[PDB]
């Protein structure tokens, strides 16, 4: 069994950084392993037998390890290298073997502003009689950002959901997306619709509209 | 091996089989099963340089190569310290299973001889393998395993023999007290027998003497075939397999 | 040489979830296949593999529930889990080690892609798709059994600029996607924007345009 | 084969190995179980120059070659008057044994076209054999025999086809009426496989539409494997094969 | 070249060989200029596959092949539209140099026959070449250009000594009215000669009888060389060349 | 398999400009090189060439002034150019057909980097270099006969992030450039920032640091 | 001789363009290629023998000509299309060969703001008793942008050089370089140094100073 | 030679080809002229089986090989006498020729060194021959004398490089002190230069240092060529070449 230490981290782009793992046991020979794995992929082997480091990747990454304490570790990050990183050990053979519990690590960059479109409900999104609208702040960075709903100037609460990306190896900034829900008879009532949009790295709030006819 | 005939089924239940990988895994190199976790093969065949075990298999006593396959991993590769060439002396590695193998009628341990066992000439014994028949050319597509009979010859009869028609002078030891020395122009090992057991019956018990190691070419006159003599590596090897 | 995982991405509580991972071009007669889980928030589990010498081997918690087995008549691996609970949901993976060994994590070189797969007593139902017309896109809403959802445009030869968002659980208890490209106005009907959209488990495939 | 798998036990009961001897007997084409007494095969494994008897003998159906030989002697060879190279055509042979086959559930006929069958594409055809597996590199030694479906191809198209990329002018015939065409870049017949069947499933029947004949180099793009037609022979065949 | 010997220096200033590019610029196929700006060749050696000018060199008259190579860049190759293989005829092709050669004593053009030129048996016709010396051996690593004196061979004896052990019919021709027979047993072109010049002395004036195109296997017995037949071809090479 | 140039970088009016093409591994023997010119503002324009035989072909203007010429015991191709007047003034390569080709422009599929020539009364001058202290960079200053000029970070280790400037003609007639990296303000001293800058023509190589 | 038209054009990220080439004569057999020069670099074949496309060249090119006309097509300009291009051609064998005069392709892409930096004249800028003084206007788009140099408040003019970069391959922005010249000892006159910075999209003149101590 | 270019036609007077017989005089082994009727080359290339002197020819300092052959036969052999393989040492011996050569400025002999000679690292060395151009491919037809200038290396610094690596203990010498190391990964020595001279030029004389002795593969990372140390041989020199 392993413990692997920190859960997370967070630094800049060609900073340096490692990674440590450590056991209770010591492996059985060499067997110890590093893997990446990225936005909803699959894991990729980057170094095996403590030290050899696998083809194709970059030499950014080495790694050594005293036995019982390993240590991987990352000259200069890029942005590429956002992901979760764990250890892999084994004990014996058939059976002591076990992954770590993987640490996250996040690439900060400069700040980027939200830009800001919406999406007239249309189609299904009355066809189908519920209703929804849609507000999308593009490539910002830092996740602070905030959306409040306005309709007929009126301020809205509950009735939304918002999700976001994850970090892209080269856009580096991520997108959200804010949606609120309505009737289709109740989009029919009303006629101003708008959302207001927040990031640190901004002037003022700001603002963005469309209305039923 | 040169001369002999197809082995009968039950008869060398120790005889073992070295496979690489390519476009298929393929038999480069013989060995014994020792232990039932521990292979004895020669160190030339996975030395001197150091060898990824992601490219090698074990594959123990078939009748015929490749027909019914059952391939083994390999934990541990040991070659003895001394080695660097099979003509300097210690050619001889161990390798260690993964897992461990039911012993059985079908497959069961050769015997290692006691220190004290010289075997003398009229001993009798055997070469077993998958090697090449004749000088130039490979065994035939359905690859039976090989056994022969070799006569033994005396260390300094053979050290003799290698300097007939040499120009090495007669002081210079070619044949070293580590070596044992088997076969004639009509019965000898090959290339591909690299690494198999030589065994003597002595009193009724079969007994390994030997590694397949070297030789001046399959057969040929005056160049009796060279075998890592075992008794001299005894205590090498009690430091690996428990006894 | 490449490994693909085939299962049934939604499954009813007290089935035996059956899963098989495939060889494509070539063998694995020398090799080991493992298989992992990686339930939702979780980290990496391990379940168990099959050695190059055929011998079996599982973690403390599978020896109760799995059997593991290898049919070179199909270049097939199978993988069995009997009496499924809620818990049992997760991503499940196939992988090889090169060296052979049967119970070894520290060298798994190559991965298949993953099957999903969800234990509920539910139904599944397939999706409707509005169009966000005029940046543009696509949106996949009230599905269900999430996990298997894939959406791509001009029938995937759109592979450029095509944002795509985690789902989100409707109030229903249903889930609910957006598709998105930025689009330049010179390109507004002088490009196809073609959307393409499937559910497999709720056998649903439909497409559209997005146009103003 | 490129492309396709190992064939199952039972699926192809009439395929053929013919071998020549040298250190061991070799196989070098294949052909098919017709009759009893007679094997349809390619001219060209077997002249236009004459043969000695004694230097054939065929195989019938193994699941892996060498393993389980039963050699067969043969007592005539009788090739179509016509043929002298593939390219020109008529590349048909029959071979006579001495002995006749006991029909058997691991050992049937395959059945011949009627004449007025033509194969349209969309038949479901398959090409099997020993061949290489590809362009350059032998089948591996535990020696399968190989399947693989085909598409079937019209003659002009595939006429068409062999006069892009080449110097010869459009009006110059080069898919004769007596040939057929099969396969694509992915899924063909190689080196080794001349002479083999090819059959088409028709009203749950299986019929031998064709025999491996010739082409330029396995799987190149524009270049699909050309085949005797069978029905073409049928007159020739009906003179010997007694019906 | 079987038989014969090294070309005196002076002696046949046409000869060309074609080159092919790889670890060095390799001599494959021979040719003859016939015009300071064009080569005659074989089509095989060239076709009937397009193929990249980059690949291919011209070299003129060397006494020993790479000692002294000064290499001609290719404008053009016109390879007769008939041709497919050489078996069944057309067996011609055309290199348009992209510079034209300084003819001079020691390179000049050789001289075609006029249509109504027959050469009958005891014609004293020669052929040279860089090809092999012997069935299965290459020329030695000095690489003389090598001479025979061949004799000529009437086309009717020539196909009837073709059916000689043959299963081909006697009404199958399979030496054509495009073609021309020479050598024996003893004196024969062989691999790499192919596309080199057969030449006669007639009324003191060397004229190019053929073309070095085919056959059964260097010197075998009742089995003479083909080649293409000069005259048959003196139209389309006219239509070309400017005369 | 590659081609470089060799050439004086400034000339004095009447000199004769001679450049060599030098093949780095493997040769030439079946090949043909031409030698093309690329005058400031202009497009290409050809000199001439040696064929894969040894014979040469000039242009409508070069027979009058130029030779070309091959040296197997040097893998070496040579130009020369007599009695150049300012308007030689150009970038000058060397390029391969793979046909053997002498006058061909059709397909030269191999080129080399190029040479640049200044034809010119004056003197060379080397640089001085301001450092440009908190975005942050080297600014290089004051050198003449423009073209060879480079520059380079971390004895060129330092890849990344720099751009760099077309020169300008200072009012004295000579010539500037600057050389710029955006850092994040934690790598001030944390990284090093070492630029590097030479001028072949003038000899000249320096150093220096950027700091605050 | 020939004669390449037209001599620029500038079109969209995605869009479908065409480059067309024509003669007086016919070439002598298939003899013309197509050749791309990027920002200093030297050119690279991409279409031989009208219309066999170099190997490694991504198949967005094609091209083909009727003998004495000849086009090159880019299915969907990507950014790093950016470059010149011009036909060459030959009509013998020795004799007549020559290029096109080339086309100029500059890629249209979504605005961006300039990013100004200044910095103070330092060390060698003021050692060498001659001083300069620099604004960085980076990655902006379009070129309509301008600088207004100031110092003390009085407004500078004539005494100074701008430059720029060419579009890059990624960033398809540019930086500009705006410098003013000094003494030592007038620098050592004055204090206020500012730049001001103009650029079509932007909110206001961007004002960036800094101040001799 | 991996690296380096086609030598001078005056820079190496002293270098000597060896000619094995078959369908031609073919190169084999390197050696260098050291006295008008003596040859010194590497042991192996001779021993240490006795070779018939009718199968071995010398030939002296051409440009390229086989073009100007003029072939000297061989009077004896001398082996020395502690040789048995290349990785033990003594790899050394002595060609005397039946005839002595006129010496000229196209040939001359090359000067041993004073045994006090060590040759550090940093002296200026060059190794010449016919041999392989890269690990695997043959040198090309054309046959050019190529030159490469080497780095020397220390004997300890070069016996432990070969320990990386390898299975072998630290405390074996690899490297003995008869041997000396030269060269990397872009510039060494390959098959075929074996018995060539290693040469520095020390106070504007030209000595031979080494002959071409064994390595594990042409410039492969952390394998130097292994020579063998000319100036620990010279008092066995010296009793045969009459100085």
């Amino acid at each position: 069994q392993m413990t692997q230490s920190p859960s997370s981290l967070s630094a800049s782009v060609g900073d340096r950084v490692t990674i440590t793992c450590q056991s209770i046991k010591s492996v059985y020979n060499n067997r110890l392993g590093w893997y990446q794995q990225k936005c909803g992929k699959a894991p990729k082997l980057l170094i095996y037998e403590t030290s050899i480091l696998t083809s194709g990747v970059p030499s950014r990454f080495s790694g050594s390890g005293s036995g019982t304490d390993f240590t991987l570790t990352i000259s200069s990050l890029q942005c590429e290298d956002f992901a979760t990183y764990y250890c892999a050990g084994g004990f014996d053979r058939s059976g002591d073997t076990t992954f770590g519990q993987g640490t996250k690590v996040e690439i900060k960059r400069t700040v980027a502003a939200p830009s800001v479109c919406i999406f007239p409900p249309s189609d299904e999104c009355l066809k189908s009689g519920t209703a929804s609208v849609v507000c999308l702040l593009n490539n910002f960075y830092p996740r602070e950002a905030k959306v409040q709903w306005k309709v007929d100037n009126a301020l809205q609460s509950g009735n939304s959901q918002e999700s976001v990306t994850c970090q892209d190896s080269k856009d580096c900034t991520y997108s959200l997306s804010s949606t609120l829900t309505l009737s289709k008879a109740d989009y029919e009532k009303h006629k101003v619709y708008a959302c207001e949009v927040t990031h640190q790295g901004l002037s003022s709030p700001v603002t963005k509209s469309f209305n039923r006819g | 091996i040169v001369g002999g005939q197809e082995a009968p089924r039950s008869k060398w239940p120790w005889q073992v089989s070295l496979r690489v990988h390519g476009p298929y895994w393929m038999h480069f190199c013989g060995g014994s099963l020792i232990h039932p976790q521990w292979v004895l093969t020669a160190a030339h065949c996975v030395g001197p340089d150091v060898k990824d075990l992601a490219a090698l298999r074990v594959q123990l006593r078939e009748q015929h190569l490749y027909y019914q396959d059952q391939l083994l991993p390999v934990s541990r590769i040991i070659v003895h310290p001394q080695f660097y060439t099979a003509q300097i002396g210690a050619d001889i590695a161990l390798l260690e299973l993964e897992e461990p193998v039911n012993v059985s009628s079908h497959v069961h341990t050769v015997t290692l001889p006691p220190a004290s066992e010289t075997f003398p000439p009229g001993m009798p014994c055997w070469v077993t393998g998958w090697g090449d028949v004749d000088n130039d050319e490979r065994l035939p597509p359905p690859f039976p395993l090989k056994q022969v009979k070799v006569p033994i010859m005396e260390n300094h009869i053979c050290d003799a023999k290698y300097h007939l028609g040499a120009y090495t002078g007669d002081d210079v030891r070619i044949v070293r007290d580590d070596m044992l020395c088997a076969g004639n122009t009509r019965r000898d090992s090959c290339q591909g027998d690299s690494g198999g057991p030589l065994v003597c019956k002595v009193n009724g018990t079969w007994l390994q003497a030997g590694v397949v190691s070297w030789g001046e070419g399959c057969a040929q006159p005056n160049r009796p075939g060279i075998y890592t003599r075992v008794t001299y590596y005894l205590d090498w090897i009690h430091h690996y397999v428990p006894k | 040489v490449q490994l693909v995982e085939s299962g049934p991405g939604c499954v009813k509580p007290s089935e035996t979830l059956s899963l098989t991972c495939t060889v494509s071009r070539f063998s694995l007669i020398g090799y080991a296949i493992t298989w992992i889980r990686q339930p939702p928030g979780k980290g990496l589990e391990w379940i168990g593999g099959i050695s190059s010498a055929a011998t079996t081997f599982y973690s403390s918690w599978a020896k109760s529930r799995v059997t593991i087995s290898v049919d070179t008549s199909k270049n097939q691996f199978s993988l069995k889990l009997s009496s499924v609970t809620a818990a049992d949901t997760a991503v499940y993976y196939c992988a090889r080690d090169p060296r052979g060994y049967g119970a070894a994590l520290d060298r798994l070189d190559l991965w298949g892609q993953g099957t999903c797969v969800t234990v509920s007593s539910f139904s599944t139902k397939g999706p409707s798709v509005c169009p966000l017309a005029p940046c543009l896109g696509c949106l996949v809403k009230d599905y269900f059994c999430e996990c298997p959802v894939t959406v791509s445009w001009n029938s995937g030869a759109l592979t450029s600029g095509v944002h795509t968002f985690p789902a989100v659980l409707q109030s229903s208890g249903l889930y609910s996607l957006s598709s998105v490209v930025t689009v330049p106005s010179s390109s507004l009907g002088t490009q196809t924007y073609i959307c393409n959209v499937n559910h497999k488990p709720s056998n649903t495939k439909v497409d559209k345009k997005v146009e103003p």
